[PDB]
């Protein structure tokens, strides 16, 4: 276990600033450069720019210049990357990566810090549920779901009937609608059990201290 | 910079077969030292990437022996020979010949399916939403193949582009399926205000569209 770790995900409003870290372990950090990598969502995986341990001086691919900031604390052997006038679009998972100077290649791959930046302020989710309006069956299966809406932060969890249902069930990702997040869970179960038996659908929120459980009855 | 861009994005695979993903480079990779520094990267759901392939052809430390590489000047090609299990996942080509290093957009390995239609539903504006004033209807195309789906909403007759958000789920572990969920946001008031809702989609497996409806 020669690795790279990195610090858990920060969660921030436009504006403040963060200091990521990146502590090596298990080699001789100053023998190869460490590099720093930003994963955005569904954007090109996006190089930002590279520290040399030796002299001490970084590079920035142009991009990343005036708020991005390169640093170190050799002597306990730790790079830091450290944002500035943090901005909605800097949400992204930055990696730290092993640079090496034979090769040019990155082989140690840090875990990767998420970087949330927001201005929702934390909201406990609606969840309706939804039951079918009368479309009677095309076959034998019926299936409901549970729309959860207006949420922030991620995450929530969603099960039927506290963990029995499993198979059957979909959750589909989050996605946000004016910042903040909505999510639905799907179940499909036999025609015999509803209405004759009881499903319901239990969505937990840990950000706000809230778990609701909606039974989904007939409409 | 050097885009590299690597096709094709989805690859359809069955564990069994060879495969190839390909990559190309808008410059040459073949540096002033006569070296070519492209390399390969494997990045597992949920995870950080692991070095597969440095330098065009020469494998890593661990990774098995189905992994020739190959290529050169512009056009390289990874080549898996017998795909497992383990090495599903997205496949990233990476140039440290030039600088800024730049990567590849990624090439999914994904499981081959016999077709499979969408079994869709439509949901309409529960009541509790509606007693304060949002109507979403919702529509889950579920248990699919392929990805490729077209959902519209035929909002009363005239069909409607805003508000829709869809969602996706990746592919199914247990039945290689993906499914898909869209919800069309309201104004109760508008709700309250138009007839029939039709949830749609045009999908391979039906030269006609899918098209479930409630009437208002």
């Amino acid at each position: 276990q020669i690795q790279l770790v990195q610090s858990g995900p920060e969660l921030k409003k436009p504006g403040e600033t963060v200091k990521i870290s990146c502590k090596a372990s298990g080699y001789a950090f100053t023998n190869y450069g460490v590099n720093w990598v930003k994963e955005a969502p569904g954007k090109e995986l996006k190089w930002m720019g590279w520290i040399n341990i030796y002299t001490g001086e970084p590079t920035y691919v142009d991009d990343f210049k005036g708020r991005f900031a390169f640093s170190l604390e050799t002597s306990a052997s730790t790079a830091y990357l450290e944002i500035n006038n943090l901005k909605n679009e800097d949400t992204a998972t930055y990696f730290c990566t092993r640079g090496d100077y034979v090769n040019w290649y990155f082989d140690v791959w840090g875990a990767g810090t998420t970087v949330t930046v927001s201005s929702a302020k934390t909201t406990p989710p609606s969840v309706y549920p939804l039951a079918p309006g009368s479309a009677a069956q095309t076959n034998s299966m019926v299936t409901l779901g549970c729309l959860v809406k207006g949420y922030f932060p991620e995450p929530v969890t969603v099960t039927w009937n506290s963990g029995s249902l499993s198979s059957g069930v979909h959750t589909f990702p989050a996605v946000l609608q004016s910042d903040l997040y909505t999510l639905s869970s799907s179940v499909t179960v036999p025609s015999s059990p509803r209405p004759s038996e009881t499903v319901t659908c239990n969505v937990a929120h840990p950000a706000s201290s809230t778990k609701v459980d909606k039974k989904i009855v007939p409409r | 910079d050097v885009v590299m861009t690597q096709i094709p994005l989805s690859l359809p695979v069955n564990l069994g077969d060879q495969a190839s993903i390909s990559c190309r480079s808008s410059q040459s990779l073949i540096h002033s030292n006569g070296n070519t520094y492209l390399h390969w990267y494997l990045q597992k759901p949920g995870q950080s990437p692991k070095l597969l392939m440095y330098k065009v052809s020469n494998r890593f430390y661990g990774v098995p022996d189905r992994f020739s590489g190959s290529g050169s000047g512009t056009d390289f090609t990874l080549k898996i020979s017998r795909v497992e299990a383990e090495d599903l996942g997205i496949y990233f080509c990476s140039q440290s010949s030039h600088v800024p290093p730049t990567f590849g957009g990624g090439t999914k390995l994904e499981i081959k399916r016999a077709d499979a239609a969408p079994t869709v539903s439509i949901f309409p504006p529960s009541s509790e939403q509606l007693t304060s004033g949002g109507a979403s209807v919702v529509c889950f195309l579920n248990n699919f193949y392929p990805k490729d789906i077209n959902v519209k909403w035929k909002i009363d007759g005239s069909e409607r582009q805003n508000g829709v958000l869809n969602s996706w789920t990746d592919q199914d572990s247990k039945d290689s399926t993906y499914s898909m969920s869209s919800t069309l946001t309201l104004t109760k008031d508008e709700y309250e205000r138009h007839n029939s809702y039709t949830c749609e989609a045009t999908h391979k497996t039906s030269t006609s569209p899918i098209v479930k409806s409630f009437n208002r």
